[PDB]
């Protein structure tokens, strides 16, 4: 359980979909991010691993206009950019 | 989507 604390913008996104804390496990962060994508319907209808985030908060956070869930390392990299790993 | 996302 990698304990992390999301920076301001990411925390805003997590809260927008139900999150109530300031400290999370990476699993929790991924869960909320997934719910954000689903709630906003940012995925491609035909190939649902494709995510469109241009002109969206997620796009500002990740720094890309689109991406595929298949891009595992890139996603973790884009996520960690918006987090700090607790010393604990 | 969820199915793919779980793979992370």
């Amino acid at each position: 359980e990698t304990l992390v604390r999301p920076k301001p913008l990411l925390l805003k996104l997590l809260k927008s979909v139900g999150a109530q804390k300031d400290t999370y496990t990476m699993k929790e962060v991924l869960f909320y991010l997934g719910q954000y994508i689903m709630t906003k319907r940012l995925y491609d209808e035909k190939q649902q691993h494709i995510v469109y985030c241009s002109n969206d908060l997620l796009g500002d956070l990740f720094g890309v206009p689109s991406f595929s869930v298949k891009e595992h390392r890139k996603i973790y990299t884009m996520i960690y950019r918006n987090l700090v790993v607790v010393n604990q | 989507f969820m199915a793919f996302w779980e793979a992370l």
